[PDB]
């Protein structure tokens, strides 16, 4: 079915490998067909025609200029020390 | 006073002095394999001259001359001095023909008359019949009618051959 | 050789006095023998009944984008993408 | 432009033969020099030795003719480190401003006969970095090129097409017959 | 007008002039080792004349930060010439040995090309 | 919900807000403005004279152990009075975060080198020397790193053209690779892709 | 600078392959600037496309679907195997072992065949884009990738049987090039050179991106910091990449391949031929491209050589 | 100050070295009109020959939008373009 | 006989199927491997396409070139219809591939003509756009 | 079993972490593998086993490697089934060509149709990326299956409009099959 050596040389190769040998070389029986039926890619979450508007889906307009943190604290104000994040132990 | 033959906007001089531009000269460089021919090809390719380089031998001898010119400015041709049809194909679209063809020793196929006199006559006659404006054939400094031999018997055949070639051109 | 003096479908040919025909002494000139104009006027016009018709290249998704041509004006109406001609009697 | 002939016309034509210079040349000395040139070009198109150069990504493809799918050693092609022990330099990758005298020195120290394969779009004409300041516009303007492998990464099929076309160029290369007709 | 900036290796003009003269001395010492090693077709006297011309075309500047930036760049070329760090193709770039000279009269510029 | 819109991290926003106010409280002299951009990244705009201590503070404080300096990026903005800006990107492994420290530099004004703090900058500022041309004082080795040895000018400066000023070829009467003025065989076709209608109304203020 | 055979001063000179990439990126559209990143790093490519795509998607504030996330994760670990096979073969040629170069480049050529199957190019795929992937995977890629991942464990077992246990490889790798961890942190190391020196730091686990937090794997940590620990760390990243490939072949959902912002992602050919606004969005996405909002970002991923960052 | 170990490269340095470090840490007075032509690396021919036009770019007359008008820009004078004799590019 | 004597029998079957010892020698000289397989197709230009699924993937389908050429075979002799079948793009040979079109303007296949007098050389396709005076 | 120097955390793997055993059996085992070349003989055994394997080489050019219908090769200009060339000179492909290889010049044709008069592709500036294939609205420019088009001369790698039309005429069947088997992926 598949091109290989006779099983005496196969047993010699399996003894010299130290393990049972699976064929590295690919064959036509192990692979899929080259001609496949024509697929249909399904629609995503917003190809519905009724409910969606772009104003609720526009990620490019929901960004803002960066927030001055001292000015933000000054506007909104008129224990452990602050860390940049959760403590991770890489030791 | 001095008429301009081409009168085509693609054929006139354009651009600056670099290699990618065109200087309006379409030069055919005979004997470009040799010692003077490399420097002549480089000085032509510095100014953006479209060059037709005819070679008589192998392609590996003239593959080094693609460096001097840009893309489209170097065109190789195969010729022989016993065949005027290849020279007619070479100089049919040339304004300048440069003759650097020469040999310092006798060859079993080409004698001194066959390379300095008769081959120069074939090149010059084909270039005159093809409408080439200029021809810049070289010579030797001490060319004479009867150059007397100084040391060897049979010497100064080269100088006499270059002299007879230059008056016949 | 006749390919040097042959004219392409864009109306281009090099002159006999031009230096640019010296590039074709060692490599032949490529002129496409299938001009698009002759093969688009060889196709007969399509007779239609409706006032407007749609064109999509004849292949569906593999043609051009679908456009609608009006046929109330007398004459042959040419699709601007594929060059097919429609007519209404 | 000509096409490949129809099988009836192909059956009408005879076999081409191995020799590109023809069978007979109507002279004993011309036939002897043509057969000596055939033996020499067989010895030269067999086992061209490329150079371990590898400027860029196109080089990774160069190991895919080393890799056992394509096996460049089947054709005689085998890499050598020194430029003196090499026929071919495969200029494959981006040739920059700092590598102009490097490539010129490595090409010049390589001995005649010299054939250069230009693999990849950067080595052919600059490619995706053509309009930059540092990249030399192709490797033609420094060193001569005999074979232009066109793919940006070429398939190793397409690189061995360039290698086989170089072997066919060496097979058509004639020096002794040129010496007889010079 | 007036501006308060951080200096580069010198406060006044005299130190920048001393650094430029130190560049000239170091380049003078480095020229005979450049000539014998780099395989260039330039005589030692031609190299010193080119060094003089390179200093002459930068005599016109007056600002001390511009002068010290020129000193830093000249020290970089000196360090790229003490260690070899370069080829013969880049040493000859100062002479511009491949560029054919262009005429300056208006008639020859009119005849040759619009540049 | 909104599957197209990217969902941010609220706890990372709160942690970087508290740490940015902590940094602005700790160094009132050198820290000029602390901002928190979209995408949960903190930018600490600083004075030039505070280029070396603040990073040292960010190397050595107990709530600021930014041990890795991953890269230094230079941005050339020619419209400003101080032209170049220099962006230090630092990664903290202990608190698992990143910070950006941005400063401004003229074409002649120095920057104090961060090689005493982070040794990776030992080449990184060299790249900023080669691409832009800002002098880094107290540098152990300041040389051009990426360009040619005989190269003149600084490439990624916006006053420099895209294709450079010169080209290289091989010349046989000098037997050398030589330098020629730049002539393209085909010029770089510049495309006008400027937006004629504005799209973002939040960035005009 | 050498006193004998031993080095005194090793100074690297670079810029020999400097192509002016960033100045050139400044002149192109983001879609045109995407094939640059295939040519930044040569032997891992879909990782660099992933990093640039996460940079543009963080600037655009859009989100990729789950299927595109799993495709990006699966091809990122396939790309990791390719980089490690490149690293193992390069280190074997530099040390002197000629054989595992070819023995692993057969499998590496199988993965570039997989790349050609999914994208159409063997190496520079241009596949991972801002807003998902360009194309869906073709039918039957599952069986091919599964057969390859079934055999690759035995191929690595044979390569490790030749290379790992040998005394010459140990004497050529162990106690050589030892880097301390404080030097690794001070000199800005990233990736395996951090992981070989005992530092527990993997960017796929600490700051996860593109569905790495729905898959489970192990982070290999070296002990000594020499060449042998980094080689064993690369082989363990190879095996854990096989594990992540197994999990991604085990679970993937059915759905879209790209985001549905038609002003960001290009539309398909059916709504090209039928609809009108999709033709407008195609024309303005392939003439001038999308409008990225103004601002700065730095997105860093775990490439197999280390942290790969883009400051856009 | 602190009673820890002092910095050895400042205590052991000569008085000329302490004066050299303090003078570079200060601020010098310079003119604000600075010519940076030899520093920028431009060839001198483009310095003496090219003319620079500062302009607001023209609005496209077929389009009502004025967002691309909203900046000023520097552009350089148009030199000679030509057709290459091989294939016909600019 | 458990050592491969049946493979020697298959080699002798290969020799008898090749057309004789001299024909097997000629086939082994031209094609560097000697193999057996079912004949799938014969392209107009005279090449033969064989496919045997017994071999390694990549050696399943192969081409024996036209007998009128020798030592001039290359990868450009394969026509457009058999190109996807030889490169494993489709599993359908063009004998039963009814989807492949055949128009009047489709030219026949050509090989690579570089290094030959009939090569390609580019030119400007647009004509002259600036007309001169023409005083007469 | 050898002991562990550092206790591993959950989800991490430590390599070179096992302490060498100091008992007599393991020392004798590593001593016998030292003086009798145990791992060298194991590597020689693995290598001698892989001598007996089947090669993965393919007989180029008689045998060619596997490919895909999406494969990017030589650019080609398709035509309609009626015979008219598909390209309508919209310059989307050149606007998206990221190395600016394509050069398009156009005018109105004599029948009034919008057509090209110059379609140049610098094949030495191309990167074979398929952006012109995706950008093309009428599916005119495609990447053909051809990749054996290595030339001896740099000028032959600068395609004219006529060379691309000849490539579209020559490679029409395989390009039509690929766009039949690939169009719903795009
Ligand atoms: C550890 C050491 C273990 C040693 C074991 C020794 C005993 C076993 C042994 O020799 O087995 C190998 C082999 C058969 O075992 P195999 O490896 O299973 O068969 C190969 C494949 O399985 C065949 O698979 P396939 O189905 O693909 O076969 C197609 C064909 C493939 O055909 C080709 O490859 C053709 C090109 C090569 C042959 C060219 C013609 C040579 C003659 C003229 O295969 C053959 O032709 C195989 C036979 C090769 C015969 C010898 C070739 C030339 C050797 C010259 C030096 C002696 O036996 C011999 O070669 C000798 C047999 C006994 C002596 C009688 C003949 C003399
Ligand atoms: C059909 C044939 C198949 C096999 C063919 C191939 C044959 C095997 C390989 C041949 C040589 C291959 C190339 C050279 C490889 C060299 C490897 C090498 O030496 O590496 C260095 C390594 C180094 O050892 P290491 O790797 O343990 O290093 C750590 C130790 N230090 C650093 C201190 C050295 O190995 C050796 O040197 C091992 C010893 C080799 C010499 C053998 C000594 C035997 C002593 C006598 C034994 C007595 C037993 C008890 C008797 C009791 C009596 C009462
Ligand atoms: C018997 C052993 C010696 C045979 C020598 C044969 C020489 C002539 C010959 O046939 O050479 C073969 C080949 C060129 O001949 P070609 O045209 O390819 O094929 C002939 C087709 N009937 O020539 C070759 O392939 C190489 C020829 C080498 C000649 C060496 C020098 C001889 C003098
Ligand atoms: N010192 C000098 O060199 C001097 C030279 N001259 C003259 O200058 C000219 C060029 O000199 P130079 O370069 O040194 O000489 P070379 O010998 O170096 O070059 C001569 C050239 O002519 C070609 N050639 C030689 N014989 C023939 C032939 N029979 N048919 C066709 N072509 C042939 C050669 O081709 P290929 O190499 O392929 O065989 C080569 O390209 C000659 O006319 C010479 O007489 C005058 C005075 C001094
Ligand atoms: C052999 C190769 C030769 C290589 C030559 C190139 C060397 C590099 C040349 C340079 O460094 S150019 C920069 C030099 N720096 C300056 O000129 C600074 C400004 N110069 C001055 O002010 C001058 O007035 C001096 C130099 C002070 C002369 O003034 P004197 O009068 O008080
Ligand atoms: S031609 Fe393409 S693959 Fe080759 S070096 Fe250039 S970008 Fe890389
Ligand atoms: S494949 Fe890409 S690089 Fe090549 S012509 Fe098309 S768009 Fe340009
Ligand atoms: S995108 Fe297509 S139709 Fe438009 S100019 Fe290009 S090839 Fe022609
Ligand atoms: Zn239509």
């Amino acid at each position: 079915l598949r091109r290989d050596v006779s099983p005496l040389i196969q047993r010699i190769r399996a003894f010299l490998l130290g393990r049972e040998h699976n064929l590295a070389l690919r064959f036509e029986d192990g692979l899929a067909d080259r001609t496949q039926p024509q697929p249909e890619i399904p629609d995503g979450p917003s190809h519905l025609l009724s409910a969606n508007y772009y104003c609720q889906r526009d990620g490019r307009r929901e960004v803002l200029p960066p927030i001055d943190l001292v000015e933000q604290q000054k506007q909104l104000a008129a224990s452990k020390l602050p860390t940049p994040g959760k403590v991770y132990a890489w030791d | 006073p001095r008429p301009l033959k081409t009168t085509n906007p693609a054929a006139m001089k354009r651009g600056t002095g670099g290699r990618s531009s065109f200087n309006g000269i379409v030069a055919t460089v005979f004997g470009a394999t040799g010692f003077v021919g490399r420097y002549v090809c480089n000085k032509l390719g510095k100014s953006g001259t479209q060059m037709i380089l005819p070679y008589r031998g192998d392609d590996s001898d003239v593959i080094r001359l693609k460096v001097t010119g840009d893309l489209g400015q170097v065109l190789f041709h195969f010729y022989n001095l016993e065949d005027p049809a290849s020279i007619r194909d070479a100089v049919k679209h040339s304004n300048v023909v440069i003759n650097l063809v020469g040999r310092d020793f006798e060859t079993k196929n080409f004698k001194f008359k066959d390379v300095h006199v008769n081959g120069a006559e074939r090149i010059a006659r084909i270039a005159r019949e093809a409408g080439v404006e200029r021809l810049i054939h070289l010579s030797s400094l001490n060319v004479e009618a009867n150059p007397k031999d100084l040391y060897v018997k049979g010497g100064s055949e080269w100088l006499k051959s270059k002299y007879e070639g230059e008056l016949r051109v | 050789r006749g390919d040097i003096e042959k004219v392409t479908h864009t109306g281009q040919v090099f002159d006999k006095e031009d230096y640019r025909n010296a590039r074709f002494v060692n490599a032949k000139r490529y002129v496409n023998e299938n001009w698009g104009i002759k093969l688009i006027e060889e196709v007969p016009p399509k007779e239609c009944t409706e006032r407007v018709v749609f064109c999509d290249g004849g292949d569906g998704p593999l043609g051009h984008p679908k456009v609608y041509i009006n046929l109330d004006k007398p004459g042959n109406h040419i699709c601007g993408y594929c060059g097919l001609r429609f007519v209404k009697k | 432009q000509q096409t490949l002939p129809v099988a009836e016309v192909a059956q009408n034509l005879p076999k081409k033969g191995y020799s590109p210079f023809g069978t007979k040349q109507s002279s004993v000395a011309e036939w002897s020099l043509a057969r000596l040139d055939d033996l020499l070009n067989w010895g030269r198109k067999g086992s061209i030795w490329p150079l371990t150069f590898g400027l860029a990504c196109c080089a990774v493809e160069m190991m895919h003719i080393a890799a056992p799918r394509y096996d460049m050693d089947r054709y005689g092609v085998v890499f050598r480190a020194s430029p003196r022990q090499a026929d071919v330099i495969i200029v494959a990758g981006t040739l920059t401003n700092k590598m102009a005298p490097a490539l010129r020195k490595v090409y010049d120290q390589m001995p005649e006969p010299r054939w250069v394969i230009s693999m990849g779009s950067c080595a052919n004409g600059g490619g995706y970095y053509h309009y930059s300041y540092s990249v030399v516009r192709g490797c033609d303007r420094i060193i001569p090129v005999d074979i232009y492998v066109p793919g940006c990464p070429p398939t190793a099929e397409a690189l061995m097409y360039g290698v086989l076309q170089l072997q066919k160029k060496v097979k058509r290369m004639k020096t002794l017959q040129m010496w007889y007709r010079k | 007008a007036v501006q308060q900036v951080r200096p580069i290796l010198s406060v006044d003009r005299e130190e920048a002039r001393k650094r430029a003269l130190n560049l000239y001395k170091a380049w003078y010492r480095q020229i005979p080792y450049i000539v014998m090693d780099y395989d260039i077709p330039m005589t030692v006297e031609q190299c010193r004349d080119k060094l003089r011309e390179e200093f002459v075309k930068h005599r016109n500047v007056t600002d001390i930060r511009v002068i010290d930036m020129l000193v830093i760049k000249g020290q970089m070329e000196l360090k790229e010439s003490v260690e070899i760090w370069k080829q013969k193709g880049h040493i000859m770039r100062y002479w511009k040995e491949s560029q054919d000279p262009k005429p300056t009269d208006f008639l020859s510029k009119f005849i040759q090309g619009v540049n | 919900d909104k599957p197209t819109v990217r969902q941010p991290d609220a706890v990372a926003r709160s942690h970087l807000s508290d740490f940015g106010r902590y940094v602005a409280e700790c160094l009132p002299k050198y820290v000029q403005k602390v901002q928190l951009t979209a995408g949960d990244e903190l930018e600490v705009l600083i004075a030039p004279e505070g280029v070396v201590p603040v990073l040292q503070f960010l190397k050595d404080h107990h709530q600021a152990q930014f041990t890795n300096l991953v890269d230094i990026a230079g941005v050339d903005v020619p419209c400003r009075k101080n032209r170049f800006e220099v962006v230090y990107n630092l990664l903290s492994l202990r608190y698992n975060s990143r910070i950006r420290v941005k400063t401004y530099t003229d074409e002649l004004t120095p920057l104090d080198s961060a090689c005493e703090v982070h040794k990776a900058a030992n080449w990184y500022e060299r790249e900023i020397w080669d691409m832009y041309g800002v002098f880094f004082a107290n540098h152990p080795d300041l040389r051009r790193i990426l360009t040619d040895y005989g190269f003149e000018g600084h490439p990624q400066r916006r006053d420099f053209p895209l294709s450079g000023y010169v080209e290289l070829r091989y010349d046989d009467e000098k037997k050398r690779v030589v330098c020629e003025p730049l002539e393209l065989a085909q010029e770089f076709r510049k495309f006008d892709l400027s937006a004629p209608w504005e799209q973002f109304p939040n960035f005009r203020n | 600078e050498l006193d004998g055979e031993t080095v005194m001063r090793a100074d690297p000179h670079i810029g020999l392959l400097h192509r002016g990439t960033e100045k050139l990126i400044e002149y192109k559209t983001y879609t045109q600037a995407l094939p640059y990143f295939d040519r930044l790093d040569y032997v891992s490519m879909m990782c660099n496309e992933q990093c640039y795509s996460l940079a543009v998607e963080k600037l655009l504030n859009i989100d990729v679907p789950l299927r595109a996330k799993y495709i990006r994760t699966l091809f990122a670990e396939i790309t990791r195997i390719l980089n490690h096979i490149m690293a193992v073969g390069t280190h074997a040629l530099d040390v002197g072992a000629l054989t595992p170069f070819f023995w692993l480049f057969e499998e590496r050529e199988k993965m570039m065949e997989f790349y050609e199957r999914v994208s159409g190019a063997r190496m520079h795929a241009a596949y991972i884009r801002p807003g998902g992937v360009s194309l869906d995977m073709p039918l039957g890629l599952m069986d091919d990738i599964y057969e390859f991942a079934s055999k690759f464990a035995e191929r690595l077992d044979e390569v490790e049987d030749v290379l790992t246990t040998n005394r010459i490889w140990v004497q050529r790798t162990e106690d050589i090039g030892i880097v301390t961890a404080e030097e690794a942190l001070n000199y800005g190391f990233s990736g395996v050179m951090l992981r070989g020196s005992g530092i527990k730091w993997d960017l796929r686990k600490q700051q996860p991106y593109d569905a790495y937090n729905l898959v489970n794997f192990d982070v290999p940590i070296g002990t000594k910091g020499d060449c042998y620990d980094r080689y064993l760390c690369r082989v363990e990243e190879m095996r854990q990449s096989l594990r992540i490939i197994d999990q991604c072949l085990n679970q993937m959902p059915a759905g879209e391949i790209k985001t549905d912002d038609a002003k960001v992602a290009p539309p398909s050919r059916s709504e090209m031929k039928t609809s009108m606004e999709a033709l407008i969005h195609h024309f303005k996405l392939f003439t001038q491209g999308y409008q990225v909002p103004p601002g700065a970002t730095y997105t860093a991923i775990e490439a197999p050589k280390g942290e790969f960052g883009v400051y856009l | 100050t602190d009673g820890g170990p002092l910095d050895p490269k400042t205590a052991l340095a000569r008085p000329e070295e302490l004066e050299q470090r303090n003078k570079l840490s200060g601020k010098i007075t310079v003119p604000t009109a600075v010519n940076l032509s030899p520093i920028s690396g431009v060839p001198e021919e483009h310095i003496r020959e090219r003319r620079v036009r500062i302009h607001i770019p023209p609005k496209n007359a077929m389009q009502s939008g004025t967002d691309n008008v909203n900046t000023w820009q520097i552009e350089f004078d148009n030199r000679e373009r030509w057709e290459n004799p091989l294939m016909g590019w600019a | 006989k458990f050592l491969g004597i049946n493979r020697l029998t298959k080699l002798f079957q290969m020799v008898r199927e090749a057309g004789g010892l001299k024909q097997a020698y000629l086939k082994l000289y031209r094609n560097d491997d000697l193999k057996i397989g079912t004949l799938v197709g014969i392209d107009k230009y005279g090449n033969k396409y064989f496919e045997n699924p017994y071999y390694f993937y990549g050696r399943n389908r192969w081409i024996e070139f036209a007998p009128h050429v020798n030592m001039d075979y290359d990868g450009s002799m394969i026509p457009a219809e058999w190109y996807g079948w030889m490169h494993y793009k489709t599993d359908l040979p063009p004998i039963r591939d009814g989807c492949r079109p055949k128009y009047k303007w489709i030219a026949d296949h050509s090989e690579n003509l570089s290094g030959t007098k009939e090569a390609y050389y580019p030119y400007s396709t647009t004509p002259n756009k600036v007309e001169a005076w023409e005083p007469k | 079993e050898p002991k562990d120097i550092v206790e591993v955390p959950k989800g991490y793997v430590y390599v070179n972490n096992k302490e060498l055993s100091m008992e007599f059996a393991d020392i004798t085992d590593r001593a016998a593998s030292t003086m009798f070349f145990g791992e060298l003989l194991r590597g020689f055994a693995v290598t001698l086993a892989h001598i007996f394997k089947e090669p993965a080489t393919i007989n180029y050019p008689f045998e060619k490697g596997p490919l895909s219908p999406r494969f990017r090769g030589e650019h080609a200009l398709r035509r309609y089934p009626s015979g008219e060339e598909r390209c309508i000179a919209c310059k989307l492909c050149e606007a998206i060509c990221p190395a600016q290889a394509i050069t398009i010049e156009a005018e109105e044709r004599a029948d009034g149709s919008r057509r090209t008069t110059r379609y140049d592709i610098d094949m030495t500036k191309c990167i074979y990326c398929g952006f012109c294939q995706e950008a093309c609205p009428v599916d005119a420019i495609v990447e053909g299956p051809n990749f054996e088009f290595s030339t001896e001369t740099h000028e032959e790698l600068l395609y004219n409009k006529e060379k691309l039309l000849c490539n579209g005429d020559k490679w029409e069947s395989e390009i039509a099959s690929n766009l039949q088997a690939d169009h719903l992926y795009r």
